[PDB]
């Protein structure tokens, strides 16, 4: 007999990435780029979206001909092989998600407490916990119902947003937006695109999705590049909006619900409840697709070296232990960094595997094609930037520095533990077709 | 576990008839969000592994011919054979595929009715290659013939003889539908040289008389 | 193209064990269950139990816990069943059947893909070949071949090469001796005998043997 997985259209992968995105800049590290970014944000965002666009060159390239669940791990065994550093980049894939729900965990308090409260390390603790747990046990009766209801929160949020953007256009102080020109200002703008990179972090859910994915060799490539041009423009369509309604520095103030008090002066109540509520949604449903679509289909691969032929998608389908690891470790990186720390691992922790992605797009340049100029090219600006931002760590927060530094080495640790005891290796049967399909 | 109870035992069809075999469960395959039935049902033919032709209880399998439909739910569930056909002649299982243990029915045996044949017989003398190793044996070989029961008399220059016979029956053929039987004599070399004629009898029902075969050592 | 070999038949002594195997082709064998399914001569199907080739996950009908013990190599794409301290009622056909798992869901799946099951005869010693003897002699003529005094079961009987099919008697087995006895009949149009050719040829896995006999007048 033959089996077939629910295939996702080229718009619902779409939604899927933007509303991840969405959920990740807009309503989560909005406050630490307030702090140092400034009035320059929506330069950052821009910047950070030309390193997404160069990453994406590669990424569609090796996407329009390498198909598989495996993503990223896919292109880099096709590339260098099955080696502990193939084995510790899946792990670092499945960290990537693992530090996300931290992230979101952050960003769901920060706009829970300031609608119902105090804000203290317990407090915090408390209202991240309790949304994790949450959905470690929505696997157990309604991950899948929650995501059907994805694509609808999407669409609501940026109805939502969209409404912040145009009715921010009739009230703004176009003194307040105009770019400032000061080297502390301009390096603090730079110095915040590389904590922004995160901000594009589709990437993951679209590629562990891409064999759920109708005509993946087209849709996927479409799917990256499209949902990337829609969150540059809703970014800086809101980050000028933000700004020229309130003062930055009010806004470094209330940091961790930053866009729910920047509509209070144009809106009221009736707008800040709005973007509130759209908030705690857009957060919720970057959630249920970081762990059910993304965290889910990584742990497996990184456990087993490969990913079964037909599975659901919206529940953690195999290894269920995983799911709690997952959930730990995502408290476990909540609970020791602040969001700009959590933020900061993320964005290194992804620039780590965008940087093997680009070398494998270089290394099979000839099979997948593009040029070499610009493949080189993107490598040297994401190296540049990955430094930049591990520069920053180690002279602002160095607590950070050793947490993103003990991390990549943790994970490489991990890896020859786990090829000693188990001997897991890679095959090739992440993207080669499966013969009887 | 599940017990798997099937119904009735055995069916005598011709072709093109139409048959209903039944299958029970002691509890419900159907499992209440899916709004599915477990409930598989095989062709087993002697001497072949079990063949998938239903699952979920009315899903056809790829290549299974459109003659077999399932239905049923909960407990109760239906195989039918609109038109049997020759090569349907098997062992027919259940299987629930809701809950381990996975259990089987007993099964249902189908066995095709046709009209009556006469056996096409045949005699064969010892080998050369048989003799020259120490024992002989004589082989009688009964084709192509309905119904199943028959008989084969052998006898030593005209006298009744049983002793060392063995008596062998194919399963019925997947073609026309008929049977085939195979009686061996094996004899000692020094007895089977001590005697001339050597006659296979073959009693059938389509006949009071027996078709006679023979063969006489000095020729 | 989607297949399960096995081996015919398996010859072991009354205490001994067997690993039984089962080679999977034409899929990812890790997508899949692999289940196991005992059948005795003159019974109905027995499901022994299941194993995942991803994670060597087990599930054990309670009837053969301690009895058989499941177990894979994935670079290989072969699955075992291990059967321990084997007597008499452990003398039967043991099929591999594939299994579509689907992750993550309430469904379960029936068996889709069957080896064509081994035949594990539990007995003291004695495997011996086939002594195969030809059946030579209006329109038709019916020619036979004879397989005798062979242990195990069982034997295949093929008639030129395979090409020789539609009018093909297997007679089956019967035990005399400790030994067994089948025959094999073949009918053919009296122009196309004693010229073409008609050869039987007889194989007997439990002792690799294959034997060709030509038939001739």
């Amino acid at each position: 007999m033959e089996l077939k997985n629910k295939k996702l259209s080229l718009w619902e992968a779409v939604s899927m990435a933007v509303g991840v995105m969405i959920g990740a800049s807009i309503f989560s590290i909005f406050g630490v780029g307030a702090k140092i970014a400034g009035r320059n944000l929506p330069e950052t965002f821009i910047l950070s979206g030309i390193y997404a666009l160069l990453v994406a060159y590669s990424y569609t390239k090796l996407g329009a001909k390498i198909v598989s669940n495996a993503g990223p791990i896919a292109f880099i065994h096709k590339a260098i092989g099955d080696n502990i550093i193939t084995g510790a980049l899946s792990i670092l894939l499945w960290m990537s998600y693992v530090i996300s729900i931290a992230l979101f965990a952050k960003g769901f308090a920060g706009y829970f407490l300031p609608l119902i409260a105090p804000i203290n390390t317990f407090n915090i603790a408390i209202t991240e916990i309790g949304i994790v747990a949450f959905f470690t046990a929505l696997n157990f009766f309604g991950s899948k119902a929650v995501g059907r209801a994805e694509f609808f929160i999407v669409l609501v949020k940026l109805l939502i947003l969209g409404l912040f953007i145009f009715a921010g256009l009739i009230t703004i102080h176009p003194s307040y937006v105009i770019p400032d020109l000061a080297p502390s200002a301009v390096s603090g703008m730079i110095f915040a695109s590389a904590i922004f990179f995160l901000s594009y972090m589709g990437f993951g859910v679209i590629t562990n999705a891409s064999e759920h994915i109708e005509n993946p060799k087209k849709n996927v490539p479409r799917a990256i590049f499209i949902s990337i041009l829609i969150v540059m423009f809703v970014y800086v369509g809101v980050a000028i909006s933000a700004i020229g309604n309130l003062p930055i520095d009010e806004l470094i103030k209330a940091s961790e619900n930053a866009l729910a008090v920047a509509a209070k002066p144009f809106l009221g109540n009736l707008g800040f409840l709005l973007i509130s509520i759209g908030a705690l949604f857009s957060i919720s449903s970057a959630m249920n697709a970081t762990i059910y679509g993304g965290a889910n289909v990584a742990y497996s691969l990184a456990k087993d070296g490969e990913l079964p032929e037909f599975f659901e998608r919206k529940v953690w389908f195999k290894s269920t232990e995983g799911l709690y690891i997952t959930s730990a470790l995502g408290v476990l990186f909540a609970l020791l960094f602040n969001m700009e720390g959590v933020a900061s691992i993320t964005s290194a922790v992804f620039m780590v595997i965008y940087l093997f992605v680009i070398l494998s797009h270089y290394i099979l340049i000839d099979e997948v094609g593009g040029r070499k100029e610009i493949v080189i090219f993107s490598f040297i600006v994401v190296l540049g930037v990955f430094l930049l931002l591990l520069y920053y760590q180690w002279i602002t927060n160095r607590f950070v520095f050793y947490g993103i530094i003990a991390t990549f080495i943790g994970v490489l640790i991990f890896e020859i533990i786990y090829r000693k005891v188990t001997k897991r290796t890679f095959s090739n049967n992440m993207y080669v077709k499966s013969l009887e399909s | 576990d599940i017990v798997m109870t099937q119904s009735p035992s055995s069916l005598a069809m011709s072709v093109g008839q139409k048959v209903t075999l039944s299958c029970k469960s002691s509890q419900s395959l159907l499992n209440t969000s899916n709004q599915k039935n477990y409930l598989a049902w095989y062709q087993q033919k002697p001497g072949q592994s079990p063949k998938l032709l239903v699952y979920f209880a009315s899903t056809r399998e790829s290549g299974v011919p459109d003659r077999f439909i399932g239905s049923g739910s909960g407990t109760d569930f239906t195989l039918t054979i609109s038109s049997v056909q020759a090569e349907d002649l098997s062992d027919f299982f259940c299987q629930q595929h809701y809950s381990t243990p996975y259990t089987f029915g007993g099964g249902t045996k189908l066995e095709i009715k046709r009209a009556d044949a006469a056996p096409t017989v045949s005699i064969f003398p010892p080998s050369s290659e048989q003799l020259t190793s120490g024992g002989a044996s004589v082989v009688c070989f009964l084709n192509n013939f309905y119904p199943k029961d028959i008989n084969v008399k052998w006898k030593i220059d005209g006298s009744e003889r049983q002793n060392g016979v063995l008596n062998s029956w194919t399963d019925q053929d997947s073609k026309d539908s008929t049977y085939s039987m195979s009686s061996t004599l094996t004899l000692t070399k020094d007895e089977y040289e001590r005697h001339n004629s050597y006659t296979c009898e073959a009693t059938h029902k389509t006949s009071t008389s027996p078709i006679v075969k023979s063969f006489n050592r000095n020729e | 193209q989607v297949q399960l070999l096995q081996p015919g038949a398996e010859l072991v002594k009354p205490g001994a064990s067997v690993k039984l195997s089962c080679k999977a082709s034409g899929y990812t064998f890790t997508s899949y269950w692999m289940y196991w399914v005992k059948q005795r001569p003159g019974q109905g199907l027995e499901w022994i139990g299941e194993i995942d080739p991803s994670d060597s996950y087990t599930n054990y009908n309670q009837n053969f816990k301690g009895k058989a013990t499941l177990t894979v190599d994935k670079s290989s794409s072969t699955a075992f069943m291990q059967l321990s301290s084997l007597t008499s009622q452990d003398s039967a056909v043991y099929f591999c059947a594939r299994s579509p798992h689907y992750y993550g869901t309430t469904y379960n799946y029936p068996m889709d893909y069957w080896g064509q099951g081994t035949s594990v005869t539990v007995s003291s010693a004695k495997t011996t070949p086939p002594s195969v003897y030809p059946l030579a002699p209006g329109s038709s003529v019916t020619l036979g071949c004879l397989v005798k005094g062979y242990f195990p079961e069982s034997v295949t009987v093929t008639w030129n090469s395979g090409s020789l099919s539609s009018s093909v008697h297997t007679f089956p087995a019967l035990l005399q001796s400790g030994l067994y006895t089948m025959s094999s009949s073949v009918t053919v149009p009296s122009s196309t005998w004693p010229s073409q050719t008609v050869t039987c040829s007889v194989a007997h896995p439990a002792s690799s043997t294959t034997v060709d006999k030509k038939l001739e007048p």
